[PDB]
């Protein structure tokens, strides 16, 4: 009854709170995805980094 | 009332109160997010610069020391 | 006149607050005198000074029914400016005022002397402007009335009220107070 | 395993094999000898030592000043930072503004603003001086706005801004709040959170005078019309009418009502008690 | 009566499915992150070894230039 | 008055997953904290790096000149 | 003053030693001598927030080192004088930016494009209020990006992209790009819960060509996957549907409010049923 | 304006010049001012939008460098040219990151060899709709990764492989995948909450070959993870396997909606149900 | 190809060639070159799938650094044979994996000494089983990640460490540990919320002493926090040390089987509640 | 025979299912030998082997009873050896069969006759070997059933069947099975 229209009102309040966990949800997933994309960049400039010093020593130490 | 409405107030407290430490917990994560993702933009920047400089500075000084 | 950069401050004292005008230093006006402040292009308001021993130069103290009218914030910034009045073409013969109760703890049907009321308007608040949807307080016989002015008649917006102007109340809607005199209709 | 009596020792041995070559005094000397205080100084902390191994690390800083290297000095000098961290604050506070020093000049203007942040975490940890605190704050925030690090210059300010709110400085607070508010607004990840800074607005506003608080809750809900229909709404309405009636328990029953659901941590109950003393009266 | 009813009924499917969502979105942010943490380790490493073979080069070359 | 017994089978399985989101949630803030260490720990490593070539650099060039 | 005056005093003292030097030389080793005192007055100037002047500083060194034969420094000095001058005069800073992308590109180097594009569409629409070109820096950038097969950042442009022409009246566009970002994204395991929402505005688009137009579409999407047919957004399709097509305006108010009621509409939606509302 | 007609002009006029330059050389400064051009040339031609050109500039610079004792530039363009060609003709693309691969593997640099094998694949099965070979490839970097204690990676190239051989009804080798990645998952904090969906799939096989060996692998999953005996697939399970038993069809389909409704079936576990009423 | 035969003859051949090369040069400028082809032979092998030729290779090649005047790749080495030889035999990993954090501890370099650490310690925990030593490592790590400001790190060793030593009846030792962190976790906007469990299983560790001193250890992280108050770990700790006072073995026991159904707990938490069952049981 | 390892297969057709006895390839035994199968350690039993055409040689066939009462899966390794019986200890006099319904479909109410059934046990597998506790079908006119070995009376686990025996039925848990004549208890 009246006390029933509590717990309908309590049942709207859930029924908005999980909506706005969802949207916050999504977008926390796009922000992930978009920085994966960025840690594989790095990490494919630094081996190229890594190597292209390693040459160098080598060469000017046969120079020397 | 008896079972039906202890359960009904008990059990809906309860969620409300659950639902609400779930709000606290994702605001704090995204802005952890965010933050890290400034870091990272920085990083990729100070990495081209260095590749860049290793590479001119390579080329030219073999270039140089061949030649003389 | 010319107007000054003056700042909104707290009303010293009840009876300086009762006494319905804008409090200022004792350097700079008297009482009696009219000004108008400015507190933006659109909306400005005219008010009567009255000094007092406690008025930090350089603000201007308001009481709680005038800040909530003017809608003020205490330290905000506003110009205020010395206002000549007519006296010839808009003085205040009669007006209406609405009248309430201003304390809910003590709702009361008894009789109240709407006539007796009247004349001890003229007794306080002699020689002090009024403009329409002005809120005030009114002490009679220890109680506290919320008035509202609802006309005035020489239609004026402004203007100056003398010793024999006649007042009139009337019940606010959903109220159990029974006026009985002739401020009445 | 060794133990810290032969570790000291030989980090004395180090030493004093430093100290000799620097005394015949060349560049090799010199760098020997900064080399020696270098291995001195590990050998120190993996002591558990902690004062032996700033003095050493503040001598070898000292010795790459002498000679013309400058980010050597700021190194050894940061590092000297982080071993006195434990031993003594105030050295460590000295080194560290060396270190500062050093690196602004060359424009490396964000190193220089965590190092204003650590040197503000110890002020305000250990040392009980708030104010100095408040200016380091200050002044990482705006090495950071200097970049467009919008997202890392927004900490520092509400940090900032409660602080300044315990101190009674109420006009900053408000404005560094609504500043914060107004930015994060618009950003619609952001936008989440806004709902609070209103809020922790409005009763700073209320604690200069009532009516005050009325007219900026207005203003806010004008000005973000989600604000009108939270739960921090509802109490900042219910506060403003129960106290115009100098009605205590409605107040008290209020904020008992609000609490229960959701428990307010120092702050909020500090300023919330400061309210009804001052203004309910 | 039966409208106070059906509604509970069509009041509790909704939060059940918007449940299972938020389920399934958090299982796959985990292992997202779990992933970018291992990527992240295998950066650490690279950046230390060339930080500090590009020292022991340099200073190499600096010795060996100043005894020429 | 039997469909209501399935409300009270409804509440428990949501309570249920709401537990189980919550724990999830929290280990990842735990992971998200430390990642964001280590990200602290290499920006450094790169300025460093970066410093360290630059002044090279311009040493052996100015050097050779 | 304090640090103001005496860090203008020392700023003014290096520009006049620049000055002084490149009259002088009018060798290399002045003309770097000078950029390097050019760079630091610029950085002092930056500590006192003067940033007109490190702007000028920072271009006149960009200008030194694009005389002598280095180009990398040049384009990293340009980009910072614009960045610099992103304070006071916007025109500075995209002449800046402009010149930088320019050298950058030469090199073969795509992705540090993209950025400046972005910055330089960010300023033109948030102060000069315009955004034709706003448009054209975001589709240039999309292009770049996706060139490189980095997708999401692409998306990412191509949605502002979308949304900005479908303010502005060209539709087709708009719908165009809504559909290739959802039906891409649908495939992904992972964003399979935010097409829902794409497929809908392209719906809104369309609806604002002629109903039949919407009818179709939707009917056309629903059958492309059938998770779209969730009640949630579809009803209120069909139900905005239904009203208009008995003129009824009551009803599609009475919906609209509805909708409303349980989730706050953006100004993006609000603006495009008005605009529905009205024609009825 | 970017107009293609003398971005063109001038990659023709780049590379005519690079073929003139290398044909004089009947000491190897041509070669590097040749390679050099070319790989201008190309970058030139990839702004252009014609990506077969750029496909053979970067290949022909990676002949003329490979020729040189340099080779770890060989590999770079190399996989450059792949990364153009992979819009017109994948089949070229195969052919040079196989190239690259091999050089890479030779060097000692297994995590980057993965990477390459993964995107040969994606290839493979994107246009070229085969996928035995998909299957080796991912088994090769599968193996790559779990050499270096790379877990994740490997678990999903796993899971890849075990997707594709249980399609094409090759069982066992599904079924072995999936318990072990299962296992594997079982004993971490994390992945812990995922790992009941495996152990399901792994169960949906065991159907395939003979009903009772799936009513005994789900009491040995339930003996052995206790927490999988109340969520929903154990159930189900139990459901399909009892209306299975007495050649009951119909509260077989009545379940099977029944667990629909709640959640949508994917593709393969509609596939893999239907096959399952198929038998009876 | 594929052919793991040939790939591993061409490994061996290239090995053998090495060898004689280095016999051969012993009769620098050649040990550099002796150096790379043990590299490249190791490489091979690894391809080949014999780990343990490839281990002794990579060891090889380290020992041929050690004596020319390089440490550093000595170290890369060495980390290298370790992984290698993590799959065959895990002795010789442990120790080449000592070697390189012994160098590594020597240059200077600290958090790189403690992840390898946490690696000998996995090892051990996983293969050898002896507890002991994993604790010891454990401690050597979180010292190191706690001396360079990384809190987050030691704070996890410690909690691994602690749970061990709880596992092995040292009780005293948990539970500071457990203390230490719960603080550390009141005093942070996001772990928060996850700080009261570490105050529960502290409580836990007390009942096995004594259920006074308990009682107790639950008034004061009352009074210390008080929104551990409300959640359900508290409500069950005080009706099971009700139900121990009152004797009623079956209460606890129906209690203890309630909160199962409600959720699933660990083997840690079953093996704790079955010891303080049996200590009860004792009493009635 | 010594304990080789085989493959557990499906039945090759309904009638051999049926007839109680493991198929096996006419290449290894001949029909009537037993043979204990070893799965576990601690896991044997009795099957009595019959040949029949087709099947590969080194697989045994069994009915789904045999499986789900042994506990084989289709692809698993078994092993398989010879068993002689001890006619002294071992020869079947009376055995206790559990009897109850195997089809919920067929349930009826129809009377039962406990004997004729009886007579039709020893006529099928008269001479074959029977252990505690297996499980088996039971073809009555008409009717599919289920039976469960519970006791053996010449106790001894296994022995070989003959002719001799009355095995009285009893229907337990449930069953509607409405028995008649005199071989019950």
């Amino acid at each position: 009854d009246q006390l029933a229209d509590e717990s309908l009102e309590s049942t709207r309040r859930m029924l908005q709170l999980v909506e706005e966990s969802k949207d916050a949800g999504i977008r926390t997933l796009v922000m992930l995805d978009e920085q994966g994309e960025q840690l594989e960049r790095i990490e494919e400039g630094m081996d190229q980094i890594n190597k292209d010093m390693k040459e160098a020593e080598k060469n000017l130490t046969d120079l020397g | 009332a008896l079972s039906e409405i202890e359960t009904r107030h008990s059990e809906i407290i309860k969620l409300e109160n659950s639902i609400r430490e779930l709000h606290d917990m994702f605001m704090d994560m995204a802005m952890l997010v965010e933050s890290q993702g400034e870091m990272i933009d920085r990083i990729e920047y100070n990495v081209e610069h260095a590749v860049d400089y290793v590479e001119r500075a390579v080329s030219d000084t073999k270039k140089a020391v061949k030649y003389q | 006149m010319a107007g000054r950069s003056m700042q909104a401050a707290r009303c010293p004292t009840d009876e300086l607050s009762l006494s319905n005008c804008a409090v200022v230093s004792e350097k700079d006006y008297q009482s009696g005198q009219h000004v108008i402040v400015r507190t933006s292009p659109n909306h400005k308001y005219i008010f009567t000074l009255r000094t007092h021993p406690s008025v930090v130069p350089g603000s201007v103290a308001f009481s709680l029914p005038q800040r909530k009218w003017a809608g003020l914030s205490i330290g905000q910034e506003i110009e205020v400016a010395l206002y000549s009045f007519d006296k010839a073409k808009q003085c205040i013969g009669t007006m209406t005022i609405e009248i309430d109760f201003l304390q809910k703890k003590n709702i009361d049907s008894n009789p109240y002397d709407t006539d007796k009321m009247a004349a001890e308007f003229i007794q306080q608040f002699n020689n002090q402007a009024f403009s329409v949807g002005q809120q005030l307080v009114f002490s009679f016989n220890d109680k506290l009335f919320g008035l509202l002015v609802k006309d005035i008649e020489a239609k004026i917006e402004v203007g100056l009220v003398v010793g024999n102007s006649q007042v009139a109340f009337e019940k606010a809607e959903n109220s159990s107070l029974n006026l009985i005199g002739k401020a009445k209709t | 395993g060794m133990d810290t009596s032969g570790k000291q020792a030989e980090a004395m041995a180090l030493l004093a094999e430093a100290e000799r070559k620097v005394k015949n005094s060349g560049s090799s000397k010199i760098e020997e000898a900064c080399e020696i205080y270098a291995r001195a100084a590990n050998m120190f902390k993996m002591a558990k030592n902690w004062s032996a191994a700033g003095n050493a690390f503040c001598q070898a800083a000292q010795l790459h000043l002498q000679l013309q290297s400058k980010h050597d000095a700021a190194t050894c000098f940061v590092d000297a930072g982080n071993a006195f961290k434990k031993a003594d604050p105030q050295e460590a506070i000295n080194c560290l503004m060396r270190a500062i020093e050093i690196y602004t000049d060359m424009g490396r203007f964000t190193i220089a603003a965590k190092h204003h942040i650590s040197i503000a975490e110890i002020y305000e940890t250990e040392l009980v001086d708030v104010e100095k605190a408040i200016a380091h704050y200050e002044q990482s925030a705006d090495y950071y706005k200097g970049e467009e690090s919008n997202s890392s210059a927004n900490k520092c300010l509400l940090k900032v801004a409660g602080y300044a709110a315990q101190l009674e400085q109420y006009q900053k607070a408000i404005d560094i709040y609504e500043q914060v508010g107004t930015s994060a607004m618009d950003s619609p990840l952001l936008k989440y959170s806004a709902k609070d800074y209103f809020f922790k607005a409005a009763l700073c506003h209320f604690c200069i005078d009532m009516l005050n608080a009325k007219l900026a809750v207005q203003k806010y809900e004008e000005l973000f019309p989600a604000f009108s229909d939270s739960r921090e709404c509802k109490l900042m309405k219910k506060l403003l009418e129960a106290h115009e009636e100098q009605n205590v328990d409605s107040y008290t029953e209020s904020v008992k009502e609000y609490d229960s659901i959701s428990r307010l941590d120092q702050w909020l109950t500090t300023m919330l008690l400061r309210i009804k003393k001052t203004i309910q009266g």
